[PDB]
């Protein structure tokens, strides 16, 4: 059983919550915000991650050298990330050196300069960044993937934005960016570790308290998607691995279908050819994966947004001649989902998955970033208890009902890049959604 | 493997009307080869007929 | 023209109601 | 972590509240103690094989109904075999880790087909990164054997079944095995240790074939795989002031987009290259290194220069401000060390194995900027430079250019 | 059959001193009128081979084994052209007659076994 | 072999009594003033390709109508292409050199398809002899660039159809070239080369980049075909008491199934091992390698402690008898070589190219024991020793146990 | 390469009839085989033939 999560509100209606864990001697402070790319239109795409490049370069009081210092002499570091809905600025640090770093967050999301100088500056820091990321080949495969998903809608723009826009961003474009969406009715500030409660709620009360408030207060987790079935190949022969994913619509976040989605997956599983145990997982795809050498690696999803999501599988493979045969045995284990599961599959399945949800939690980071996701996302912390029986409510049938709803004979997005002259068209792919046989 | 690529007989009937890779701007005149393949087959099923009454 | 990320324009063809 | 003992092996426990526990095994079993390059390596890659009670197939199906996890990895002093479960799932794990000891069958066919092929995709992975290949050869050269032999398994030095074989009945005994249990009640762990290694062999410590010397050089690796440069200095009398000139020197950025306020950080200024300076205390001897990547061999080489110059400016003075910086983000290092799993397991490992008592991150000394300038000063000037090139290696310094 | 029914099986005899004592001098005179021994073969050189599993033991025997096989059945395949028998050296003694693959095959199928086990488990 | 000059290029030919004559342009295009690692070994290779006049077909069916061959070879001094054909056939030869400085259309297609994986083939056969790749990997360390640059084109750092074109337009110019003619007419030669070669660019002497600086230290290829170990001793004085001292210190046999009288020769007794003693100049710094080879790492490391006692041993006293038995074996080294077309051609193109004289085997100088003991103390005492250890390394020799 | 090999239609003539590699120790009882394809070809010879005659 672990420690209770606290939470507490203040005015403006800024929510802290904290993990407190007396066996560690090291915390991490954030704030999360219930705002991402996903709040831009299509000129202002990539403020947002623009933005988090200039939180460190310097606010009113301290320069940019200053800031570095402050934190050097902290001793431990901070960090951001700007994803589709959500954005995070924490730091991790000792547990004496809280009050400095609730400081230090609070200083460079309410007090930064973005002087014209530095945004100049960053707009080529940035410019070089979309050429770099052409080598981290999974997340070119998820840009894509939601790109054509959710084709010319707010989910399917990159985080990064078009070339065009970073190099006419602005410093007031930016402010108004950060004035409209990081609100205290947004903001989360989180402490897990060795951190008081009570004294994260003093801190906030003093360096927090000057935050706007949006005119309209909505829920945390508030959110019309509309998936499109398509695919973008993106062919290098040049490259020795083909990647590939297929995804259907998912499940959002407070989907009464959330639970099954996530069983669905676990009874698909990940497999990878240089983990040790992966030849002896139970998973059937797995099983024909390793015994007939289809792939290097696979890895099931289930990302999920406010209002909609992703569920699908992520493919790696040298296996260039035999792709097809990779693809077809994967939608044929789908299929199994909507027309054969029963208890064994789905009992194996929730057993993986009700210590899955708690193994993920290991240190202070992590911990920090569960009381995050769950805070912006649903609103509440929700307890292991609850997340136990919410499992436990997922039956064979319920499996049965959601994949026969949102998998069975229906439009999937499909990316591949690399050597996929095997993969087969569109067509051919989708049929494979369905078994005539039943 | 895919029992259509992995047995020899099934093979065969794939890699001619199934997997086949064909050019993908074929036109209309490209499909006189199956019309012929099923006038072959009337003739046959029709002749094979005509054969059982003929003297 | 260059970007791989701007899906070319597929409304012409696109149904509203397509799933 | 209440130490104690149980049928002659050493048990450390730590309970807590939280859901999941971390088992971990730890074997005097490094690379340091082999007797073949690599078989440490292998060794590590042989757990949770084929055991007479219970086959891999079996052990695996069952882990996942646990939703346990299994990590294993190897160091220079240490095997480490870590498992992560629910709290409540103990006794299965400690039954476990008994099979592995006792009753691994060590079958020439798992050797070819399952662990050597994993071992090798082990290697591959690692070499990717080009700082990774550099900080290994300058141990080689700057160790020769002990601390000098490889941690991984190469295919160009092949372990047999029976080096193998032979290792393993060296190290799976009560003397070589220390097990460590976080968030596991230490009264439980205790009595479930005691009765599942009661029949270990009890063997003898496994040491070290020669004594550590120290010898300077280069190593000269021709990748077409990125660039790096270490520059090592071996350490003869390890002190605990080299983690603070380490954490000073520094290297790496402590928030995102930034260089950094560290000497080392400042010497990367205008260049797409990172820098980072490690100390490894292996008890007898020590290595300081200050790792150099970047896909410009001009750049690594022009950052070379500075990273030494950085080192001899130390030497002179740091301000007490600049001590005060190592002292905080030592004892930062210290307890981040100590909460990953896979390093506090090794960390214990040390205070049960050999007897080194684990220095708590509350109790990382302060150092003065006398005591910091003094230990630089020992290091620019230290007759033994070792320098490992890769990549580009006709294009990167050498031992006697900087 | 698979050969680890045709070990069980064996053992439950063996172990019954009843059986053993009609079973064994039958199997023995079996073994003699079979004729194997005449092309210089082993037992285990008779086994199907074209089965995964087979195949699988096959890649498992240790390399002087296996050359040594393939040098038996290469010499009974040209006994068998030529009409001939073995004689002298090339007739297989009844103390050469040794069971190399059954160990291999009992671990290949013993896996094997296991994994169809393992795929029907229904947890309680 | 009469040294003159015809049209700007140096001509030295020696007429004879047989039916077959040697051309051989030598041309200053070693690797020691190679641009680019690889770039003389591809431009060897890229020899007798398409010319404007004549293709690489063309010129191979002639070739076998004349029954003449072809034969090239790159140094780290010099590229020599040599001909072999019946004195009769001469003009055709004289003219086919000139279409290869004057004409040759460096096509992109004969780099990747023919000329690189012949030179890859090359270096592969080479590299099959383990002592190869030590004495190769000794000049590496000893001289880092220039000398130290590889002969051979290796994968890593590949050469591009810009590199060769550059360097051509250096190498194939009246300043680098001359001709060398075995058994032809010398009058007739300077009139042929003076209508043939008159055309071609004057350019500039080829230098090397940065001068040659001598450094110590080791290399340590890891192979798994044969195992060597080259120790050499860099010479920043290059004198002619070397070669006495090489062929003195010996190590192959003078007959068959023996050890051999030399004391390098008398180091392998009761070891499956061969060693060789061999000296290089280079004009500006010499090499003086010692090289075994064997199956063993054991039986090479026992070897490597004998040859470099005898070393100084041959530093404490050379006897009379010892000392002419130096002279004869070097007079004849010197004369075999000058024999041995390859080298021949060689020898007059540094007496052409340079302006060192080649000393004739009747002209080389007999050394007292005083002095070739005292070449043996200064080798024995270098402050630079190389070694370069290829195969098991991890069981072979270092620099500091030796 | 040999022609036998390289052109599509001999190379399926030649690995049944050519090249298909056989035990080496098969014994008079794989003659049937090639006797029974010699059968088929007489009847289809012989019959044809008589329908030519018969009514
Ligand atoms: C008999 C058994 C019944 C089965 C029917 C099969 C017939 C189908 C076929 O092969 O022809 C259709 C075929 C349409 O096929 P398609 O695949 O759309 O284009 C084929 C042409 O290459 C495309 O030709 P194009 O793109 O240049 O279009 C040319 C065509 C326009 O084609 C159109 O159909 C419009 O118009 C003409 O050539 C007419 C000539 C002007 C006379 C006035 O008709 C023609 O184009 C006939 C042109 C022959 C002269
Ligand atoms: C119909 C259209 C006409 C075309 C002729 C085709 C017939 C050829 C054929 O397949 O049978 C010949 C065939 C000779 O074949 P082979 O390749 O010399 O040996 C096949 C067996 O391994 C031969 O077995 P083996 O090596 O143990 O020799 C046994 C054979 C002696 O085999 C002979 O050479 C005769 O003697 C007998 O089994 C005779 C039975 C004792 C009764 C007294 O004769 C027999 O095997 C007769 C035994 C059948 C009962
Ligand atoms: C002559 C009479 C033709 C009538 C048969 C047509 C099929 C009847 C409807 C069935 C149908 O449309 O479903 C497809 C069956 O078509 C098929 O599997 C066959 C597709 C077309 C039918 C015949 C193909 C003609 C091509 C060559 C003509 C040869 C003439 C020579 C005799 C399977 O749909 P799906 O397989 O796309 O996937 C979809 C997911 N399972
Ligand atoms: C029925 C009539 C039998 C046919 C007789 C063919 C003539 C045989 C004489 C010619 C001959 O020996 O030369 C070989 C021709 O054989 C051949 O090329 C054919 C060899 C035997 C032909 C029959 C094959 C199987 C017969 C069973 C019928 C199969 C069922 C179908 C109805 C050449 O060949 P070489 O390689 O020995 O020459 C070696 C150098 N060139
Ligand atoms: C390519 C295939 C064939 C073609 C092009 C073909 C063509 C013809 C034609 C042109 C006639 C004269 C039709 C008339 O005016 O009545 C005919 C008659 C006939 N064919 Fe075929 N035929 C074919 C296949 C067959 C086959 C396979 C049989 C099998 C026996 C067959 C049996 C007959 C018979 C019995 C008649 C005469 C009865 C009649 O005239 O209707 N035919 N065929
Ligand atoms: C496997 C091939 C065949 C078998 C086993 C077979 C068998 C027979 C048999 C048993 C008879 C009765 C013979 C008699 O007692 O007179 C017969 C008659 C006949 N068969 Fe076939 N036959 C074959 C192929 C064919 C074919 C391809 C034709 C082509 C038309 C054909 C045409 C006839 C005719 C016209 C007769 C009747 C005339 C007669 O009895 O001789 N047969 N066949
Ligand atoms: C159109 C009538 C329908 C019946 C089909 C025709 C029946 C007779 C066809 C068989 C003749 C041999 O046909 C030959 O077979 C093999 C496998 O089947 C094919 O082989 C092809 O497909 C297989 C996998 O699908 C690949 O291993 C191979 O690389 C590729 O070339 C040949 O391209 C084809 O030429
Ligand atoms: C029996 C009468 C004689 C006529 C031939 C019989 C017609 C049947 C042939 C049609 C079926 C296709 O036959 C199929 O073709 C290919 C090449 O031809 C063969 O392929 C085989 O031979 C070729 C070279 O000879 C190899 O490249 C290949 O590795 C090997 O498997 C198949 O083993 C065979 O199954």
């Amino acid at each position: 059983v672990s420690p209770k999560t606290r939470t507490s509100n203040l005015k403006n209606g800024l929510t802290i919550a904290s993990e407190s864990n007396p066996l560690v001697q090291t915390a991490t402070v954030g704030v999360w915000i219930d705002a991402g790319s996903r709040n831009e239109n299509a000129y202002n795409n990539g403020t947002a991650h623009f933005f988090e490049h200039l939180a460190f370069k310097g606010t009113d009081k301290r320069s940019q050298h200053q800031l570095e210092l402050d934190i050097e002499n902290m001793g431990g570091h901070l960090n951001a990330y700007t994803s589709r809905e959500s954005t995070v600025y924490y730091a991790k640090s000792f547990k004496d050196d809280v009050p400095k770093s609730v400081e230090i967050l609070a200083d460079i999301l309410q007090h930064s300069k973005l002087a014209e100088s530095a945004i100049d500056r960053e707009r080529e820091v940035i410019t070089r960044e979309l050429e770099e990321v052409n080598k981290q080949y999974e997340e070119v495969v998820f840009d894509h993937l939601h790109a054509t998903a959710f084709m010319n809608q707010p989910l399917g723009r990159t985080i990064l934005g078009p070339r065009e826009n970073i190099q006419t961003i602005t410093n007031t474009e930016l402010r108004k960016f950060i004035t409209e969406n990081y609100t205290a009715d947004r903001m989360v500030l989180v402490g897990a570790g060795a951190v008081d409660h009570d004294a994260l709620v003093e801190l906030a009360e003093k360096y927090f308290s000057h935050l706007p408030s949006s005119q309209s207060p909505v829920p945390l987790g508030t959110p019309i998607p509309n998936f499109v079935g398509s695919e973008v190949r993106l062919r290098d022969d040049t490259m020795p691995v083909a990647h590939i994913a297929i995804a259907v619509e998912g499940v959002s976040w407070t989907s009464e279908d959330y639970y099954t989605a996530l069983v669905a997956q676990a009874i698909i599983g990940n497999y990878d050819r240089a983990v040790g145990t992966s030849r002896h997982q139970g998973s059937r795809l797995s099983n024909i994966v390793s015994e007939n050498n289809l792939a290097n690696s696979f890895q099931s999803f289930s990302t999920s947004y406010s209002d909609t999501g992703l569920w699908g599988i992520y493919l790696t493979s040298e296996n260039t001649t035999q792709i097809d045969d990779l693809v077809h045995f994967t939608l044929k284990e789908w299929n199994r989902l909507s027309t054969s599961v029963s208890n064994l599959q789905v009992e194996r399945a929730k057993s993986q998955l009700k210590a899955g949800l708690l193994l993920s939690l290991d240190g202070t980071t992590y911990v920090a970033e569960d009381i995050g996701r769950q805070l912006t996302t649903l609103g509440r912390r929700v307890t292991p208890a609850e997340v136990e029986a919410k499992l436990e409510a997922v039956t064979e049938h319920d499996v049965r009902a959601w994949a026969q709803k949102t998998l069975y004979d229906k439009d999937i997005a499909l990316v591949g890049l690399g050597p996929i002259e095997g993969l087969y068209d569109y067509n051919r792919i989708r049929n494979d959604m369905s078994m005539m046989r039943w | 493997m895919a029992l259509r690529k992995k047995n020899s007989l099934l093979n065969m009937a794939n890699s001619y009307v199934l997997d086949s890779p064909q050019p993908s701007n074929l036109n209309y005149f490209w499909n006189f080869g199956s019309l012929l393949a099923l006038c072959l087959v009337i003739q046959l099923a029709t002749g094979i007929t005509l054969a059982m009454h003929y003297t | 023209g260059k970007s791989t990320y701007k899906i070319p324009d597929f409304t012409p063809y696109l149904k509203k109601d397509r799933n | 972590f209440s130490t104690a003992e149980a049928a002659g092996v050493k048990v450390a426990a730590q309970d807590g509240q939280s859901p999941i526990s971390d088992l971990s095994v730890v074997l005097r079993g490094g690379s340091r103690y082999a007797t073949v390059p690599g078989v440490s390596h292998i060794l590590e890659k042989f757990a949770f094989q084929n055991t007479v009670p219970k086959s891999a197939l079996r052990f695996v199906r069952e882990l996942e109904l646990f939703g346990g996890k299994l990590y294993t990895h190897t160091t220079r002093e240490h095997i480490v075999l870590r498992t992560q479960f629910l709290k409540q799932d103990l006794p299965y794990f400690v039954d476990a880790f008994a099979n592995v000891l006792k009753e691994t069958k060590f079958q020439q066919f798992e050797l070819t087909e399952r662990v050597a092929p994993v071992a090798e995709l082990d290697l591959l992975k690692r070499e990717s990164d080009p700082a990774f290949t550099a900080l290994e050869a300058a141990h080689e050269v700057a160790f020769r054997t002990g601390l000098g032999n490889s941690v991984y398994a190469q295919g160009y030095s092949p372990v047999t079944l029976e080096d193998v074989k032979e290792f393993a009945r060296q190290v799976y005994a009560k003397q070589n095995v220390a097990v460590v249990g976080n968030n596991v009640v230490p009264a439980d762990l205790q009595q479930l240790v005691g009765t599942a290694f009661a029949d270990l062999q009890e063997g003898s410590k496994v040491t070290q074939a020669g004594t550590t010397t120290l010898h300077g050089g280069e190593a000269r690796v021709r990748t077409s795989t990125g660039n790096a440069l270490t520059i090592a200095l071996p350490i003869a009398e390890p002190k605990p002031v080299y983690h603070a000139l380490a954490s000073f020197l520094g290297g790496p950025a402590s928030m995102p987009w930034s260089v950094g306020a560290s000497p080392l950080a400042q010497a990367t200024v205008g260049t797409h290259t990172s820098v980072k300076a490690t100390y490894h205390n292996y008890g007898d001897a020590g290595l300081f290194a200050i790792t150099i990547k970047g896909d410009s061999p001009a750049e690594i080489s022009q950052v070379a220069h500075k990273a030494v110059q950085a080192l001899k400016d130390t030497g002179a003075e740091v301000t007490e401000e600049q001590a005060a910086r190592a002292y905080a983000k030592s004892k930062f290092a210290a307890a981040e060390a100590f909460e990953n799993p896979d390093s506090s397991a090794s960390v214990i490992g040390m205070e049960l194995l050999s007897g080194v008592s684990r220095i708590a991150p509350e109790n990382v000394q302060k150092f003065t900027p006398a005591e910091l300038s003094e230990a630089a000063a020992q290091l620019s000037a230290s007759a033994k430079p070792v320098v490992a090139a890769v990549g580009q290696v006709h294009a990167l310094p050498f031992a006697d250019e900087l | 059959a698979s050969i680890t029914s045709v070990v069980k099986t064996s053992e439950l005899i063996l172990k019954s001193p009843l059986l053993s004592k009609i079973v064994v001098p039958l199997a023995k005179t079996y073994v003699k009128f079979s004729g194997y021994r005449q092309l210089g073969f082993k037992m285990n050189d008779l086994i199907i081979e074209e089965t995964p599993n087979m195949q699988l033991a096959l890649r498992r025997l240790p390399p002087t084994e296996s050359y040594d096989r393939v040098y038996r059945l290469i010499r009974a395949t040209q006994f068998s052209l030529s009409h001939k028998l073995a004689t002298g050296n090339d007739i297989t003694k009844p103390e050469e007659d040794d069971h190399y693959l059954i160990p291999y095959i009992l671990d290949v199928e013993a896996e094997a076994f296991e994994k169809d086990a393992l795929d029907n488990l229904e947890v309680v």
